[PDB]
């Protein structure tokens, strides 16, 4: 379509409104309530500009640019007087009650209502009366509240219910009075309710785990990275400040998350502060500890490391592609072994094989927003995947999106969108061992063991297609959910089919393969989408390796006398008795960590790893798309004494000082290269993000802001002579504001969003070619895989139906989004969001045992008699005893198994 | 209209003579708010658009500026030719009292420009200067070497992707090798300026004059060339006072630069604030009231003063009388004492605002101006009648250092030089700037030599007229606001940030990230202490500068230096070097 | 509560200042450590400023230098050109990158005793140009004795300064000759003046207002 601004011809998109238009073409229009994701509702008048039907006319007419279509033929003009005037009358009049907080408010410089009271120019003060104030909510850990800041521009609650799908925030009140927060006192329990404190323009939702050790956007560090807490990849700007990580922004990727992060990975991020991590190489002799620099740590590794006749290698899907390959290369390909157990092996193993084999295109996350029907097997995706959850709760809402479309009602016009779709919406089809937090939104929700969940996904594959294989013993009532979810998925445009590894079953994965394949052989668009557990699973399941009972066994036979341990705990993945007796058999434990783990015990050697927030590398996350996380701080700048090094730079090291008694430090591009050469199906992490020669017209990507403070003085107290700033040598960005973070910079990788005049979060509008969609110049990271040309054939290994054996008690998985992660629940401020660790039974059960609600029973697994309370499930069938994975002593790897002894003690 | 209008200055008659001359479709135009027509021109018709000024009725006979830009960062560039660099020039016609600006554009691997030097002698410093900095080549020059930086410097300091900070470098690690190394650097060559280090009958003295003089008046060095006592011919060699005050102003936001542009004419204080706020304003928008106008005029005539009294007892005690030094540190002081209770400092105010000053007079400021103009013309009168009417002093300078109204516009003279050849043209009266025009002084004009003597009782009469606008803006002060009301006046009043939250927010958003200011060009021209001071501000629509300009007139003068000195013995170039009125702070910048 | 320091241009050291300084007692000698205190007495009442300036932190010196102040009263106004002449080094001004090399070559040339006072923030620690071309203070490559925070600092600072260098001249110990005796140089390690004030600075409560004149 074809506008004019202000005499100026401009083409724009004919079905977006005035304001993404004029928005995606640089023009500054003040808006509060209008937000790229949530849609257009027309509550805060700010968005004023001065309409014209003909090019020849005067008066014109006020309206609202975010409720007006950019239509062919519209003259609008934003800079006349009497829009200016109206748009600075708007600020003033939102201006009458807010309280005088700046100095006090967290989101001060970060502030929305800030930047458009100094952009319409409003400096002057007439109101002489009182303000009104507001009493203050507790929200819980993570959200501060702080009522008096609020412009009533109903962001909060629009995006929270009809957007998270939250049910505990609204708006209360009356004409001036209103009020944005829950009936009573109470944590937020929605799985998105961080995204708050970038959704609310003003400072009312402020990040409270920040506010603790509080600094400002322009005093932050910000680097490009991507959160580590589980397989989805979310990318993030961590920022610091004095060595410390402070706070966990939003970094848009148009391609994977782009507005909205999970509360896991925004507050989870405090392992990274932890006291208690190692900060050098520590080497024991007897019973002490003595403490070397990076140098001696090398000559006596290597010493030790030549003095013996075999070393193996235990990598985990925490560590990053490039340390994970390190490892591989110092100990050898025979002596490599993935860090996760067998079966968390195997099921990792047919979900890469189903995904780059399978020949069904696998979405993206932004992608899976317009798929029809959804089907979740085996998945509780809202507590291990919940970024996938959210775009399934925009895929639902897609039906009702998809009726007011046929209405010819424009795609912006949310209000009358949702009016269109009162309750009508797309098919989705959740199964679990319990109920999930999708089941608001569900078409159905099957809680049965994975055995059966498998059997009904089979029945579902072969009743969509007759080649497949056939599941007989099958209820008529579950028969006629079956055939519904069969006409539900079969009359679909674009079906989605969701698994996971976190199922703890190899079937439920086989299922949905089947489901998959049946789909496409009828000719349909249909999309899988696997989860994986931890953020670079499936980088090591693409470089693979043995499995952790090869490698204990290798250690207890004793044809392994040293082991290097890279950054696992060996507890989340196997037995802690057998892993404690196969580390103290073996003469030499070396372990590159940055977490104090409790195998640190029995290490003969422990080098001083980097988390994300101080190493660089690449993850691989559940679609299979490398993508590159940089160093946010140097972490010996303050502290001097810190030898803390990239992991990947430790081994590569390590492997010199092996080899040829040298100590070489190496560069990122180096191992990347090393990975590309060495590992064909890696080829595509070279592409991930351009080398460290990359320059924006000769200069770098500044980490901080160009009004960093405190240059002179943040080091003062060490030594009155400033050092030079640290020197980054493995990316292309720089531990300064020397550098380029323009918004029409020719790059993909942007640390943080700031322009002239736009300091909140929506300064990320700058950044993309058009608002709320791509980045400008493309998103970062790229594909391993494509889709392959043919597919798999049927999984013909259809399992037995569940019998409740007597005395054996299967554990049914129940993950949390806080506790299930190994190190979000290290973090201090999950403490009081994790729920205790209760397990989970069924009525029937408990009454067989006489156990009650409350009170605790011991149960036995190798050896170790734990007791938890009870709590009761009733939508848990009999047979099966509750377990939360990840917990204190509770392995992931405990679900399936079985479980004896459960008495009441 | 406003004056800060952006004016596409298609009403020049130099324009209209450049189109019938050089054809409709030889060069562009580019609208801008310095007030001057900016004329982007092709690289081949430089010297030719060049001539073509020289030879014009009213002919623009001097060369005001001429440096570089890094244009790869700019991302507003509407309607200007694509360009990696850029290189402006900057000319004044006196006759006509008009100023064209000539921009040439430049290709990042095609770095070179046909000289300036033919045209306009005084191009040689600046285009030292633009290779030292920038990197780009002159064609033709004579001698194109670094004049900021030490001969063993690598890379050019105000390309963009250099490093603007010391911390982004390693800190300053003095070693033997790197002492020997930049000795040998520092070391006058003088075969590399063909300064033929000998003759039969006798041999050539080769003495550095500075950095370590009583007459140098700062870190700089003259190498004389000497036979006997006199000066065969001279190198002034500066670089040595850089403190990058123009990569700073890329450094620094708007409002927190204003603490560097005092620190460029150390003895100017708020006279060199103005010129800065001045071009802020007009980037902003912004017409300060009455009061602001009359309170800066008093702060810069004061500082005018200052400066006045310590040029001329400076150069007192360079001709030998070092009695009148004392009195006249001892006006200074009284100067001081009004400027501490004005300002809260003594030297380096930082006291100007934009939109305004930083706070309103204090109660009694008018004893302490009436105090001080009670007590200098006598002060004045006996300086003048004990040392400036000396038959001896007289002879130190009347006849020494002279040159005309050529040699002053060749070489881009301004100040009481230009004056002292005759030539009336002051800033003050020519192109008035914060309501000058309010107050009744006269401009002194020499007799056509300019004599040490003849600047010296120049700048006297400068001082005199300075005391009367001192009087009449006491006996006619306004009574107003000290700032604008400007929602870009930064900072805004302090009452109403501390009890208003508007004006809390437009505190908060101009002190931490910066006043933003649009994307425009920006110059002002004003009278220094010393000359003719002025800043060229290119904003890029942010909170910093994206470039500053500086020129200052001290770095004219010490390039005149060697064409005005040459033949004449040692203590000739000690008067003039006294009667010159130059810091170098002024001069490199 | 003493500092030692030898120098040794020729001796196995690269990089300035070419010395040596640890942490001692004091040596201090019936008649001696008269002698010493007589010596110490005529150094500190009797230092000559060198004619060497930088930048505008020189023109508040001579500022000092002149009637409305009075240095002359302390003995400090005699101002030689030559640093062979001089005894003290008044740092008055930015250390440039250029001038860096004149700086340590004019230090070299000045004889024993020296002392070096680094006036205003430039010399201090480069102040506010932390810029490619400057460097971060004048200690970097000469040992100061006084450091003086301004920019400029008022005349009166340079002078409590020149009374600070006093002090520190009336006890330190000095080889009284050069053919007898240890030749390293012991100066005092002194309290702080922050610390010394900051009994009476934390007592002030009011202050005039900026209104007022
Ligand atoms: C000791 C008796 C009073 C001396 C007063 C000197 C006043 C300033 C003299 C001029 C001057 C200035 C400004 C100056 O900046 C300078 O360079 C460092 C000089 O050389 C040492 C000067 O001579
Ligand atoms: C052993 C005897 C030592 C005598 C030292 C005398 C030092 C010079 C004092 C007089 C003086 C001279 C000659 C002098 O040259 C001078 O410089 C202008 C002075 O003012 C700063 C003086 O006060
Ligand atoms: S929400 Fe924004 S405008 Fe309101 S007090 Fe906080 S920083 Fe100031
Ligand atoms: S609390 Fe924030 S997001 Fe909600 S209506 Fe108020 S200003 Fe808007
Ligand atoms: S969904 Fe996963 S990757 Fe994304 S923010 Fe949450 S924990 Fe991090
Ligand atoms: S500290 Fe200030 S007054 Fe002293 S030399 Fe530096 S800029 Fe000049
Ligand atoms: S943005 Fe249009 S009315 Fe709020
Ligand atoms: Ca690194």
């Amino acid at each position: 379509a074809t506008i004019h601004v202000d005499g100026k011809e401009y083409e724009v998109n004919g079905a977006d409104n005035l304001l993404e238009a004029c928005l995606s073409l640089g023009l500054d229009i003040p808006y509060f309530c209008w937000h790229p994701a949530l849609g257009s509702v027309g509550a805060c008048r700010q968005c004023a500009v001065k309409q014209y039907q003909n090019a020849e006319d005067t008066r014109g007419r006020l309206v609202m640019s975010c409720m007006t279509p950019a239509s062919d033929g519209t003259f609008i003009s934003i800079d006349d007087e009497e829009a200016k005037q109206f748009r600075e009358s708007v600020v003033e009049w939102l201006m009458t009650n807010h309280p005088h907080d700046c100095p006090v408010c967290e989101e001060g410089g970060n502030c929305h209502l800030q930047d458009m009271t100094v952009m319409t120019g409003h400096s002057f003060r007439r109101y002489r009366f009182t303000k009104r104030t507001h009493r203050n909510q507790d929200l819980g850990p993570f959200i501060s509240h702080e009522m008096n800041r609020c412009i009533a521009c109903y962001r909060c609650v629009r995006y929270y219910k009809d957007y998270a799908g939250g049910t505990d925030l609204g708006v209360y009140g009356a004409h001036d009075n209103v009020y944005f927060g829950r009936p009573e006192d109470g944590t937020l329990e929605s799985e998105f309710s961080g995204n708050l404190v970038e959704i609310c323009p003003t400072g009312v939702f402020t990040d409270k785990t920040h506010s603790e050790r509080y600094n400002r956007k322009w005093d932050m560090q910000f680097a490009p990275s991507i959160c580590q807490q589980c397989s989805i990849g979310c990318n993030i700007s961590p920022g610091e400040r004095y060595g410390e990580l402070r706070r966990i922004e939003n970094r848009y990727n148009g391609t994977v998350n782009h507005y909205f992060l999970c509360d896991r990975g925004r507050f989870g991020y405090g392992y990274v502060n932890l006291k208690d991590r190692p900060r050098q190489p520590v080497q024991r002799r007897g019973d002490d500890f003595i403490t070397l620099n990076a140098e001696q740590a090398m000559q006596g590794a290597a010493d030790i490391l030549r003095q013996s006749k075999k070393v193996i290698g235990i990598g985990s899907p925490r560590a990053s592609v490039e340390s994970n390959f390190a490892l591989r290369e110092l100990v050898g390909e025979e002596n490599f072994y993935t860090g996760i157990a067998h079966g968390e092996q195997e099921r990792l193993q047919l979900a890469l094989k189903v995904l780059r084999e399978g020949g069904i295109y696998t979405p993206a996350l932004r992608e899976i927003e317009s798929y029809d029907a959804v089907l979740v097997l085996g998945e509780d995706v809202t507590q291990t995947g919940a970024r996938v959850a959210l775009a399934v709760r925009q895929a639902v809402k897609g039906k009702a999106r998809e009726m007011a479309a046929a209405q010819k009602v424009a795609d912006w016009q949310i209000a009358a969108i949702l009016n269109i779709g009162q309750r009508a919406k797309h098919p989705l089809f959740v199964t679990n061992v319990d109920d999930t937090r999708l089941d608001d939104i569900a078409a159905w929700t099957y809680r049965a063991p994975v055995e059966d969940q498998a059997r009904l996904g089979f029945a579902i594959a072969h009743a969509l297609d007759n080649s497949a294989p056939a599941v007989d013993g099958i209820e008529p009532e579950l028969q006629s959910k079956i055939d519904v979810i069969v006409q539900a998925l079969a009359g679909a445009k674009k079906p989605l089919i969701i698994s996971g590894t976190n199922a703890g079953s190899l079937e439920v994965i086989q299922a949905a393969a089947n489901v998959a394949k049946a789909l496409k052989g009828r000719g349909a668009d249909v999309g899988i989408t696997m989860i994986a557990r931890s953020v670079n699973s499936m980088g090591l399941g693409i470089m693979g390796g043995g499995s952790l009972e090869e490698a204990l066994t290798e250690l207890e036979t004793g044809r392994a006398d040293a082991v290097v341990v890279l950054e696992n705990d060996l507890h989340r993945h196997a037995s802690a008795t057998r892993v404690n007796a196969a580390l103290a058999k073996a003469p030499l434990v070396m372990v590159v960590d940055h977490q104090r783990t409790a195998i640190m015990e029995n290490a003969h050697l422990v080098l001083s790893a980097a988390s994300f927030a101080e190493s660089d590398g690449t993850v691989i996350n559940n679609e299979g798309r490398a993508q590159r996380f940089f160093q946010v701080y140097d972490p010996a700048y303050y502290d001097s004494k810190t030898v803390m090094l990239e992991s990947w730079r430790w081994l590569h090291s390590l492997h010199s000082t092996l080899l040829s008694r040298e100590v070489d430090w190496t560069q990122l591009d180096h191992v990347i290269d090393a990975v590309v050469a060495k590992i064909p199906e890696l080829a595509g992490i070279k592409d991930a993000a351009p080398d460290a020669t990359f320059r924006i017209r000769g200069q770098k990507l500044a980490r901080e802001p160009h009004r960093y403070s405190g240059r002179t003085a943040m080091r003062a107290n060490i030594s009155v002579h400033e050092p030079r700033q640290p020197q980054d040598i493995d990316t292309m960005f720089t531990f300064s504001m020397e550098g380029n973070n323009q918004p029409t910079a020719h790059r993909s990788q942007v640390p943080f969003a700031w322009a002239p005049g736009w300091n909140s979060p929506q300064a990320w509008n700058k950044f993309q070619d058009e608002v709320g969609g791509k980045l400008r110049f493309g998103d970062p990271g790229v594909r391993l895989f494509e889709t392959s040309e043919n597919g798999l054939d049927y999984f013909t290994s259809v399992p037995a139906r569940f019998q409740p054996q007597d005395g054996k008690w299967r554990i049914a998985p129940y993950y949390h989004l806080f506790g299930s992660d190994e190190l979000s629940q290290r973090a201090p401020v999950f403490q009081s969001r994790m729920p205790q660790p209760y397990i989970k039974l069924n009525p029937a059960d408990a009454a067989k045992l006489g156990v009650n609600a409350g009170t605790r029973v011991s149960f036995s697994y190798d050896g170790n008699t734990v007791t938890l309370p009870v709590e009761i499930a009733e939508g848990l069938t009999a047979g099966q005893v509750g377990l939360p994975m990840g917990m204190s002593g509770i392995a992931p790897v405990l679900a399936g198994a079985h479980l004896e002894d459960l008495k009441e003690a | 209209e406003p004056a800060w209008q952006t004016r596409d200055h298609l009403d020049d008659p130099v324009i209209g003579e450049l189109r019938n001359r050089f054809g409709p479709d030889a060069f562009t135009v580019q609208a801008t708010r310095t007030g001057v027509p900016v004329v982007w021109i092709k690289r081949e018709q430089l010297l030719e658009v060049g001539d073509f000024l020289k030879k014009l009725p009213k002919p623009y006979v001097m060369l005001f500026d001429l440096h570089g830009m890094d244009e790869r960062l700019r991302t507003h560039r509407e309607g200007l030719p694509a360009a990696d660099f850029s290189v402006f020039y900057h000319l004044i016609s006196i006759d006509r009292n008009r100023d064209i600006m000539l921009k040439v554009a430049l290709a990042e691997n095609d770095l070179h420009v046909p000289t300036f030097t033919k045209l306009f002698p005084n191009a040689n410093w600046y285009e030292r200067e633009t290779w030292d900095l920038f990197g780009i080549t002159f064609d033709g020059h004579p001698n194109l070497r670094r004049i900021m930086m030490p001969q063993t410097w690598k890379g050019h300091p105000l390309r963009k992707d250099y490093p603007a900070r010391a911390t982004e470098f390693s800190p300053f690690e003095l070693t033997k090798a790197k002492q020997d190394l930049e000795m040998e650097a520092l070391t006058f060559k003088p075969e590399e300026w063909g300064m033929k280090r000998g003759t039969e009958n006798e041999d050539f003295m080769f003495l550095n004059l500075g950095p370590n003089h009583p007459s140098a008046h700062g870190a700089f060095r003259i190498v004389l060339q000497l036979d006997g006592e006199e000066i065969v011919d001279c190198v002034p060699d500066i670089g040595y006072h850089h403190r990058g005050a123009e990569k700073m102003g890329e450094r620094q936001s708007w409002h927190s630069y204003i603490p560097y542009t005092d620190r460029i004419e150390y003895l100017g204080g708020c006279v060199n604030e103005m010129p800065y706020v001045l071009a802020v304003e007009k980037l902003a928008g912004i017409t300060v009231p009455d009061r602001v106008n009359v309170i800066r005029v008093m702060l810069s005539e004061l500082f005018r003063i200052n400066s006045h009294l310590l040029y001329i007892s400076t150069f007192i005690q360079d001709v030998g009388a070092m009695t009148p030094v004392f009195f006249a540190f001892t006006d200074r002081q009284k100067i001081y004492d009004l400027v501490e209770a004005i300002t809260g400092f003594r030297m380096h105010p930082a006291w100007f605002r934009i939109g305004g000053v930083a706070h309103d007079l204090p109660r009694g400021w008018d004893r302490l101006l009436r105090e001080f103009l009670d007590w200098m013309p006598k002060r004045l009168a006996s300086y003048e009648k004990a040392a400036l009417q000396n038959t001896i002093l007289k002879g130190r300078s009347q006849g020494v250092a002279a040159y005309g109204a050529k040699e002053a516009l060749e070489w881009g003279t301004t100040g009481a030089g230009l004056r002292a050849t005759g030539i009336d043209f002051d800033v003050r009266k020519a192109r008035p700037y914060s309501g000058y025009e309010n107050f009744d002084f006269e401009i002194p004009v020499g007799g056509g030599v300019s004599d040490c003597y003849t600047r010296v009782m120049l700048k006297v009469e400068e001082l005199r007229q300075s005391l009367r606008i001192l009087e009449q803006c006491l006996n006619n002060m306004p009574e107003g606001p000290f700032k604008a009301d400007h929602p870009l006046t930064t900072p805004p009043p302090k009452e109403r940030t501390l009890q208003h939250i508007e004006t809390l927010i437009t505190h908060f958003l101009q002190v931490s990230w910066g006043p933003v200011m649009p994307a425009n060009e920006s110059f002002q021209m004003i009278e220094a202490t010393k000359g003719i001071n002025s800043y060229y501000l290119t904003s890029d629509g942010s909170t910093m500068s994206y470039r500053t300009r500086i020129r200052t007139p001290s770095y004219a003068h010490l390039q005149q230096i060697p064409a005005a000195i040459r033949g004449s013995l040692v203590s000739d170039l000690i008067v003039y070097l006294g009667s010159i009125d130059f810091v170098m702070s002024d001069v490199d910048r | 509560d003493y500092t030692l320091t030898r120098i040794d241009p020729n001796g196995e050291n690269d990089r300035y200042p070419l010395q040596k300084q640890e942490i001692v007692t004091d040596p201090l000698n019936v008649f001696m450590g008269k002698l010493n205190d007589m010596v110490n007495w005529g150094r500190k009442n009797s230092i000559w400023p060198y004619n060497f300036g930088l930048s505008c932190c020189y023109v508040e010196m001579v500022t000092s230098f002149t009637a409305v102040h009075d240095v002359a009263r302390f003995g400090a106004e005699v101002l030689r050109a030559s640093p062979r002449q001089a005894d003290l080094m008044v740092v008055a001004g930015t250390c440039f990158t250029k001038m860096a090399p004149v700086i340590q070559r004019l230090y070299d040339q000045m004889l024993e005793p020296k002392w070096v006072i680094s006036m205003g923030a430039c010399a201090n620690s480069g102040g506010m140009y932390d810029i490619y071309s400057v460097v971060q203070g004048v200690d970097k490559f000469i040992p100061v004795d006084v450091y003086i925070p301004g920019c400029p600092p008022r005349p009166e600072a340079y002078m409590q300064a020149l009374m600070l260098l006093q002090e520190s001249i009336g006890k330190e110990r000095r080889p009284l000759s050069w053919v007898v005796g240890d030749q390293g140089v012991y100066r005092a390690n002194m309290q702080s003046e922050r610390e010394r004030k900051r009994g009476e600075r934390i007592a002030v409560t009011n202050l005039r207002t900026p209104d007022e004149i």
